[PDB]
C-alpha cells in the first residue's frame, strides 16, 4: 500500500506533544500531505511536501518532516488542544492524477 | 519514468 | 560525462474531425529511445531503440497509464487556452510540452527544463533556478499567478531533481 | 476550500432507487474527484474527471456512472441503489497538486 499509518488511535494529553506515524512505499516522486477529518465533515489540509525544506509548516500548529531515508512524512504538533481530536489521514500523489489516502490515524485529547 | 500530471493552466 | 533526457509531448486540435493527435517522444542525450502515438490501433509506449527492450512489462504499462493521463491533460489545457486567447473553436491549435534534465559529469543536475508552448510561440517556461516562471505574454500571466500561489515549481523541480536523474542514469546503463 | 458544495447533503434512498449525487465548485479547477468513505476511516476512490467531457473509472467504480457536462459541475449517479453502496460520499476539486473536499453526502439505503 502507497502509504501506511502504522497506528489507528493515539490517545495524549491536553497541552502535550503529537507525533502521528506515516510511512510510504511510493517508489516515483512523492508528492505528500496531512489531511484532518473532523467529525461530520470533510478532510482538510493541514500541510504538504513536494520538495526544498524537508520541514514543512501547516494549519494550527501542524508540522510535518519529510524523510526519503527512513520513507516517512510524521506529522508533529508541539502542543495539542481539546479540539485536536479528529482523524488525521496522510496522502500520497498518485502520479500526480489523484490522491491516495492511509487508513488514518483516530487522535483523542484528554482534558485536564 | 515520466514527469507526474502538470497543473492547470 | 555530461548527458541528457528529454521529452516532447505536442499535441494537435483536429477542428470536427475528432479528438487532438498526441504525440510523445523521449531523448536520452539527443537521440529518440521512446514514443507514444494517440493515433495507433493499439496506443502504447513503445521502445524506439533495441536496448530499451530490457525494460519489463510494468514498466510500459505504467509509462502508457501516464500518456492516457496526458492526453486528457492536453485536451482540456487546448480548451482553456483557446479562452485566454478569445479564438473560435473551428480552428487547428497546437499546444507542446516539454521537460527533462540535463546532468553533470558528476551524475548530478546540472540543469532542469519544464516548459510550455502554443501555437509554436513560448507559453510559460520554468527559469533555471528551478522557483520561478517566465511568462511569454498577457494569457501565461494569468498561469503565472495561479502556479506561483500554488507551488507549481517545487512540484516539478521534485521530478526535475530526482527521478528524471536517476531514470537518465537507469536508460544510461542500459545502454 | 470552501468553494466545493455536494447535494444532496443527506438522504436515505430506497434499494433499487437511482440516485444521482450532485458537486459544484467554482474554483476554476479542471480536476474533480468522487470518493467514498465508509469506515469513518478509508477514502476509496470511485470517479474522476481531468475536465468537461472526461470520465475516468477509479478502483471501485461498478454500480456507479459519472457525468461532468461542465468544469463546475461532476455528478455520481447510482443507477439502482444497493446496501453496500450506503457511505459518507465526498467530492473534490483540484488544479494540480492538493485536493479540496466538500462537506460530505451521507448515503442511507432503506431495504423496504
Amino acid at each position: 500500500q502507497s502509504v501506511t499509518q502504522p497506528d489507528a488511535r493515539v490517545t495524549v494529553s491536553e497541552g502535550a506533544s503529537l507525533q502521528l506515524r506515516c510511512k510510504y512505499s511510493y517508489s516515483a516522486t512523492p508528492y505528500l500531505f496531512w489531511y484532518v477529518q473532523y467529525p461530520r465533515q470533510g478532510p482538510q489540509l493541514l500541510l504538504k511536501y513536494y520538495s526544498g525544506d524537508p520541514v514543512v509548516q501547516g494549519v494550527n500548529g501542524f508540522e510535518a518532516e519529510f524523510s526519503k531515508s527512513n520513507s516517512s512524512f510524521h506529522l508533529r504538533k508541539a502542543s495539542v488542544h481539546r479540539s485536536d481530536s479528529a482523524v488525521y489521514f496522510c496522502a500520497v500523489s498518485h502520479q500526480g492524477r489523484y490522491l491516495t489516502f492511509g487508513s488514518g490515524t483516530k487522535v483523542i485529547v484528554l482534558p485536564y | 519514468q515520466l514527469s507526474p500530471f502538470p497543473f492547470d493552466l | 560525462g555530461p548527458h541528457s533526457m528529454r521529452y516532447f509531448e505536442t499535441a494537435v486540435s483536429r477542428r470536427g474531425l475528432g479528438e487532438p493527435r498526441y504525440i510523445s517522444v523521449g531523448y536520452v542525450d539527443d537521440k529518440e529511445f521512446v514514443r507514444f502515438d494517440s493515433d495507433a490501433e493499439n496506443p502504447r509506449y513503445e521502445p524506439q531503440v533495441p536496448w530499451m527492450e530490457q525494460e519489463g512489462p510494468e514498466y510500459w504499462e505504467r509509462i502508457t497509464q501516464v500518456a492516457k493521463g496526458q492526453e486528457q491533460w492536453f485536451r482540456v489545457n487546448l480548451r482553456t487556452l483557446l479562452g485566454y486567447y478569445n479564438q473560435s473553436a473551428g480552428g487547428t491549435h497546437t499546444l507542446q510540452r516539454m521537460y527533462g534534465c540535463d546532468v553533470g559529469s558528476d551524475g548530478r543536475l546540472l540543469r532542469g527544463y519544464e516548459q510550455f508552448a502554443y501555437d509554436g510561440c513560448d507559453y510559460i517556461a520554468l527559469n533555471e533556478d528551478l522557483r520561478t516562471w517566465t511568462a511569454a505574454d498577457m494569457a501565461a500571466q494569468i498561469t503565472r499567478r495561479k502556479w506561483e500561489q500554488a507551488g507549481a515549481a517545487e512540484y516539478y523541480r521534485a521530478y526535475l531533481e530526482g527521478e528524471c536523474v536517476e531514470w537518465l542514469h537507469r536508460y544510461l546503463k542500459n545502454g | 476550500e470552501a468553494a466545493v458544495t455536494q447535494s444532496p447533503r443527506n438522504k436515505v434512498a430506497v434499494t433499487g432507487e437511482k440516485v444521482t449525487l450532485s458537486c459544484n465548485q467554482t474554483n476554476n479547477h479542471n480536476n474533480m474527484y468522487w470518493y467514498r468513505q465508509d469506515t469513518g476511516h478509508e477514502l476509496r476512490l470511485i470517479y474522476y474527471s481531468y475536465g468537461a467531457g472526461s470520465t475516468e473509472k477509479g478502483d471501485i467504480p461498478d454500480g456507479y456512472k459519472a457525468s461532468r457536462p461542465s468544469q463546475e459541475n461532476f455528478s455520481l449517479t447510482l443507477e439502482s441503489a444497493t446496501p453496500s453502496q450506503t457511505s459518507v460520499y465526498f467530492c473534490a476539486s483540484g488544479g494540480g497538486g492538493t485536493l479540496y473536499f466538500g462537506a460530505g453526502t451521507r448515503l442511507s439505503v432503506l431495504s423496504s
